């Protein structure tokens, strides 16, 4: 797409959503309380939010999509086949960070509501690829530490963390569907 | 009263073992009919046929073989060949299914249900005979039905028959020649299955025939066939003495008596010499000290080795002509003296010497010539360590990011396996580091 | 025993066995009435593979023909050795499909695919012991990749563990026939991908360019092709039919060939190929049937190899030969060329011998190689499937019979997944 | 009666390039195949040992 | 073989020889209650004397009363048309007489 979607979400002056920011770092205040919200019609917007690469938007679509995630409680099972084609396209926007912050709402995802693995099961035909390429890709600095795990950018850790969690909701079959889709995956 | 019994799987199993009937049945002159005939008779004695073959009663003799295929293209070409008022009909197992280089396929999914028809044979085998001396069984191991089925049959026979003698003939897959892809996956699997289950392994890999075919027989164009004669007149020169009479004689027990020094290493390398043909072979005095030297001439090792990289454990060698032990004693005097061979420090002496008198036979259209003196020599050495580490690479550059890992466990073998073989190899190979160091 | 039925349909897969038929029969002497009158016994000995026996001593091809309009199949009935064919496995409909996919994969094809479903399984009960399963078909075509796909699916869900082997001609942009192409394509492949146990790709393009290039022929025609074809089809299984050193059946390349499951697209080629005039002249040599094995332009596809590097390669040679100069010349091929062949698989090449040459060649080489060169083709088939569909353009044809966007958009994604996975071995490094 | 004797019943049904090919290619024997060549000679209890050495450079193939 | 009152079974079939290219045509008309799947029989093509042979069929090959080999299959010629008597006796080609069919 020429432009991005929430981009001409935004600028369409409807997001419920509005920084304001007085606290440690930053928040976001919201003008609507999320049971009245409609997960409907945002969440796959904010979703694709997170394939934006340029201020604010990226701090304000995480930000809102996490809260969402966290307090939306059983409603998340229902919106959860249109979500698929944005969580595989921001994946496939082979950025580092945005991979980073899309891998840490997949995870936020899955742990969120129960009775979704099962769901989800289906579907990894579209999500596993892209991680399938960089599960080889690691560093090695050797014998030193290392300091940067304060903020999470390691990719390969990442993405095998996710992998056992989604195993670990996802039942029988999954187990055998992530082999099959990724070779050098291990039983757990 | 002494005799032994032959097991033949895979292709390439087959095609060397009807070689080497072939010149068994020459050399005891049995027709290939089996009957021998009333009048034209080449051969004194009695009872000689007794080690490989057994008396029907009254005129024609059977083979003391079995052949084991899933595939049956080759086994009705053998049944339609010359040799099918030979063997006996039902010995000559065949499948349906080919196992398609998989060594899982034929190792669990296929070979278990021959494998009962294959022990009942064995077993009804075995009663007629008295004085069983052992076992060869022939193999290519670069095959999935080989590898798997060999493997399944010794671990029977190792629980059914206990402490009885086994003599495996492998083909190991060449270095950089190589007819499939997958090759090094069964072979290593295979490998591991035979190590703690076989007493004697040989080498016999092809391209070091092929280049011994190219120098001496002078050909450039030579095909599967001339290589398994070659491998028949080894086994013809390794086991002439368990039926022929000689000044010094060697059994086959008479192997796990002095050509292994610790259970673990157990795979010997082979040669053969004289190879020349009868428009080369007539000039020269084809003397013992020149043919033993050929013999221990590196370029002439039956498998792809460097003897020189590497030191000498124990060496078994064997003449068949009309030797004299005064001149194989000064010519083994010349071998040790020489520079470029070297023996380990814990082996004061590490020769077995045998003898044995008639000289070995031609096969009619073959390509080798006839000679007096042959001498076939079977070497343990620290030198065998290369094929393992090079093998090991290989297998360790597929399974970096698993590859071809699941048309295997698709097949009911887990995921596990691989990595017991490769540590089993892991330790093969410090065992060969840590017997090399001298004291 | 380990024999192979044949399935064909639409008009295209009908002219390709309507060729492919004819060569078999002509190398096992078989006459058009179904009598043997051939020369060598072992033109019976595996006779099983591909004929059934009837009463009166004549053979029968197992072949099921399938087709939604009937005049193709009424056609290749009056064509040479057309009365080989049982009239009982003849299956045709009376509407056609339209060359859409939707109405031959949803609509007319779910509704006729029963009778042709009963007898292919009464082929199969039949059989002693089945090997596997042949298709021929281009993906061109609506009633082709729409039935043919469809049928595929029925069959893996009740063969699994059987072999599934289909010829796909897929269009190349540069000869295009057809409109409306580029959406059957995708959608074919989609389904393809997960279902067949191998597939080996086809281009008119790349025929009409070998013939007019290496044979230099003045007219080329489909006859020409589907010759080209059915030596190709045949170069596979001949090895399964007759005795050699090293007998490879499907089982056998498949375990040789394919690395991972997904990665089951090939492409084929025959040598030699020469022209009538420099026919006399040329001397058969291994070292030439290789030189040419290997050179791009004799590929039987648009792709080009040395745009991306081999994973694999494998060749089954024909005629009495020497197994050492194979190969030697197997190892000089790839020392000479290391940078086309990928590095974490050493010794990627599988090579098979075959005693028995085709009707009158010195010797014979089949090649089938599975590298990275083929992304390409599925790159400029989306490339043109994107440009027609971002304008939703000849669409409500497809929709008005129960299908909607969601389809092609996933079968897009996919589409684009298999692209991306496939070149990502091509980078990989150890 | 050069070009025009043409039309498309005639020119598309007819196979051009691969027809039969061309003699003193066809020469082999498809029954005699390897196991035949060697294993299915013959045999004989005393073999033949003349052998001739023609004074002729041997021809190279 | 099967066939409780017959053994052997008679198909009878039209030739047409198109004078503008030589091209040939063989098909056998429907007859009611056959069980048989009778249409065209051979397509519009020019037909070799031998299969895998360059060397086709002209109508000075084509008489009536005599055997032609299609495919391998051998054809008895009975009966012509009666155009075609008129176009043969024009070209001076004689004829033999033609018979019944058996
Ligand atoms: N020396 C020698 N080796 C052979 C011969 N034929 C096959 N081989 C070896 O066998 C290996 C492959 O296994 P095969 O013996 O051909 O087949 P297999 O062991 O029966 O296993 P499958 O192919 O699954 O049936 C090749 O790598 C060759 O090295 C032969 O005639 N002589
Ligand atoms: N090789 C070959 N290709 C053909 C032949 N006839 C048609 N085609 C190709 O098939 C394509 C059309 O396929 P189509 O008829 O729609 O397939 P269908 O829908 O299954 O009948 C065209 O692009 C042609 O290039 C033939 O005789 N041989
Ligand atoms: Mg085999």
């Amino acid at each position: 797409v020429e432009i991005n979607l929430f981009k001409k979400y935004y600028d369409r002056g409807d997001l419920p959503i509005a920084v304001n920011f007085h606290g440690a770092h930053r928040k976001i205040s919201w003008k609507l309380e999320p049971e009245l919200l409609d997960y409907h019609l945002y969440l796959p917007i904010f979703f694709e939010g997170l394939r934006e690469t340029e201020e604010p938007y990226k701090f304000l679509a995480d930000q809102g999509c996490e809260e969402l995630l966290a307090r939306g409680g059983a409603k998340i099972f229902a919106v959860l086949p249109q979500l698929i084609i944005p969580i595989k396209k921001a994946l496939s926007t082979k950025s580092h960070p945005i991979m980073c912050t899309t891998l840490k709402k997949i995870q936020k995802l899955v742990t969120s509501s129960d009775m979704i693995g099962e769901a989800l099961v289906p579907y990894y035909r579209q999500i596993l690829p892209v991680m399938n390429m960089f599960k080889n890709k690691r560093l090695n600095i050797g014998d030193h530490i290392d300091y940067s795990q304060r903020k999470n950018e390691n990719l390969s850790d990442l993405i095998q963390e996710t992998l056992e969690i989604l195993e670990k909701y996802g039942g029988e079959d999954a187990y055998i569907n992530i082999k099959y889709m990724i070779p050098t995956y291990e039983s757990c | 009263m002494r005799e032994v019994i032959s097991i033949h799987v895979g292709q390439g199993g087959i095609q060397v073992g009807n070689a080497c009937w072939e010149l068994f049945c020459l050399e005891h002159g049995i027709q290939p009919d089996g009957q021998m005939p009333s009048d034209k008779t080449i051969g004194g004695g009695d009872d000689a046929f007794n080690t490989f073959f057994s008396e029907t009663g009254a005129g024609k003799h059977v083979p003391r073989a079995v052949f084991l295929d899933l595939e049956p293209t080759v086994i009705d070409e053998v049944r339609t060949g010359t040799y099918r008022q030979l063997f006996h009909p039902e010995q000559l197992i065949s499948g349906k299914e080919d196992a398609a280089n998989n060594f899982a396929r034929g190792h669990y999914t296929i070979g278990k249900e021959i494998v009962d028809l294959c022990l009942d044979r064995i077993r009804k085998l075995a009663d007629n005979c008295t004085g069983l001396q052992g076992f060869l069984v022939f193999n290519s191991v670069g095959g999935g039905t080989g590898s798997g089925l060999g493997s399944l049959l010794l671990e029977r026979l190792s629980v059914d028959y206990g402490k009885k003698s086994k003599l495996g003939f492998t083909i190991y897959p060449s270095p950089q020649v190589s007819t499939a892809v997958v090759e090094p996956y069964n072979s290593i699997l295979s490998t591991h299955s035979l190590l703690e289950h076989t007493d004697v392994a040989v080498m016999l890999d092809n391209e070091a025939i092929y280049d011994i075919c190219r120098r001496n027989l002078d050909i450039e164009r030579p095909t599967y066939t001339n290589l398994n004669r070659l491998i028949a007149q080894v086994i013809s020169s390794l086991t002439a003495s368990l039926r022929f009479d000689g000044a010094l004689n060697v059994d086959i027990t008479e192997f796990q008596t002095n050509l292994v020094p610790y259970p673990r290493i157990h795979f010997m390398l082979s040669s053969y010499a004289p190879i020349i043909s009868a428009e080369k072979a007539y000039h020269e005095q084809l003397s013992v000290a020149e043919i033993t030297n050929s013999a221990f001439e590196p370029a002439n090792m039956m498998a792809k080795c460097d003897p020189r990289h590497g030191k000498y454990m124990a060496c078994s060698m064997m003449y068949r002509g009309d030797v004299v032990p005064k001149d194989v004693n000064a010519s083994i005097a010349t071998i040790k003296t020489k520079r470029t061979i070297q023996f380990v420090d814990w082996c004061p002496t590490g020769f077995k010497v045998g003898i044995n008198y008639q000289p070995p036979t031609v096969v009619p259209g073959g390509d080798l010539a006839k000679v007096m003196r042959a001498v076939c020599m079977i070497s343990n050495s620290t030198a065998i360590a290369e094929v393992f580490s090079r093998l090991d690479h290989k297998f360790d550059l597929m399974y970096a990011k698993r590859a071809f890992v699941h048309w295997y466990v698709g097949e009911g073998m887990e995921e596990g396996e691989f990595s017991e073989a490769r540590e089993d190899l892991a330790a093969l190979e410090k065992d060969y580091e840590e017997v090399g160091i001298e004291t | 025993m380990r024999e192979i039925v044949h399935i064909q349909g639409g008009q295209c897969g009908n002219q390709i066995g309507a060729k492919f038929w004819e060569v078999i029969s002509d190398e096992h002497g078989i006459d058009p009435t179904g009598t043997y009158h051939g020369d060598s016994d072992l033109q019976l000995e595996r006779i099983n593979v591909y004929y059934n026996e009837a009463t009166g001593g004549r053979y029968v091809p197992r072949a099921i023909l399938m087709d939604l309009e009937p005049g193709t199949m009424d056609s290749v009935r009056a064509g040479p050795f057309g009365q080989l064919f049982r009239p009982d496995n003849f299956v045709f409909g009376q509407t056609g499909a339209g060359n859409n996919w939707a109405k031959g994969h949803y609509t007319e094809g779910a509704e006729l695919i029963d009778s042709v479903l009963d007898v292919v399984r009464k082929e199969a009960e039949g059989c002693d012991c089945l090997q596997g399963f042949q298709i021929t078909h281009s993906l061109g075509g609506g009633t082709g990749s729409g039935m043919g796909t469809l049928l595929i699916s029925k069959v893996r869900e009740e063969y699994p563990d059987r072999i599934m082997e289909t010829f796909s001609v897929v269009p190349s942009p540069k000869v295009s026939d057809t409109v409306v192409e580029p959406y059957n394509a995708t959608l074919s492949v989609h389904q393809l991908v997960e279902n067949a146990d191998e597939c080996m790709v086809i281009d008119n393009e790349a025929l009409y360019d070998i013939c007019f290039r290496t044979l230099k022929l003045t007219t080329p025609t489909y006859g020409d092709l589907n010759h080209l074809v059915s030596a190709a089809m045949s170069g596979v299984t001949c090895c399964l039919r007759f005795p050699g050193q090293l007998n490879s059946d499907l089982r056998k390349l498949a375990v040789n060939l394919i690395p991972f499951p997904r990665l089951h697209f090939f492409m084929i080629g025959f040598a030699p190929l020469t022209s009538r005039g420099s026919q006399q002249y040329r001397a058969l040599t291994v070292p030439e049937l290789t030189q040419q094995m290997f050179d791009a332009k004799n590929m039987m596809c648009a792709a080009d190899p040395r745009h991306g590097r081999y994973l694999t390669a494998s060749a089954l040679f024909r005629g009495r030969m020497s197994t050492k100069e194979v190969d030697e010349q197997m190892l000089n091929v790839q020392n000479k060329n290391s940078s086309y062949f990928v590095e974490w698989i050493p010794n990627n090449i599988k090579s098979s011998i075959c005693d028995i040459p085709p009707k009158g060649l010195k010797m014979a080489v089949t090649f089938v190689g599975n590298s990275t060169a083929i992304q390409e083709m599925f790159k400029r088939v989306a490339e043109q499937f994107t440009a027609m569909f971002r304008r939703k353009a000849f669409l409500h044809w497809y929709t008005g019979e129960g299908m909607d966007e969601m389809e092609f958009t996933e079968a897009e994604s996919n589409m684009n997944d298999l692209v991306s996975e496939y070149q990502q071995y091509q980078d990989a490094t150890a | 009666s050069k070009k025009t004797i043409l039309s498309g019943f005639m020119k598309n049904n007819s196979i051009v390039g691969f027809k039969e090919c061309l003699d003193s290619q066809l020469q082999l024997k498809d029954s005699k195949s390897e196991y035949n060549d060697k294993f299915q000679s013959k045999n004989r209890i005393h073999r033949d040992t003349s052998i001739f050495h023609i004074r002729n450079k041997s021809q190279i193939i | 073989v099967e066939n409780p009152y017959e053994n052997y079974r008679i198909r009878k079939c039209t030739l047409y020889y198109y004078l503008s290219d030589g091209t040939i045509h063989v098909n056998e008309p429907k007859i009611m209650n056959s069980g048989i799947e009778q249409g065209v029989f051979i397509k519009r093509q020019q037909i070799p004397k031998q299969l895998n042979s360059t060397d086709y069929y002209t109508w000075e090959d084509l008489n009536v009363g005599i055997n032609i080999n299609l495919f391998e299959r051998v054809f008895r010629i009975v009966d012509c048309d009666s155009f075609t008597k008129e176009f043969f006796v024009y070209m001076g080609k004689k004829m033999n007489s033609p018979e019944r069919v058996p």
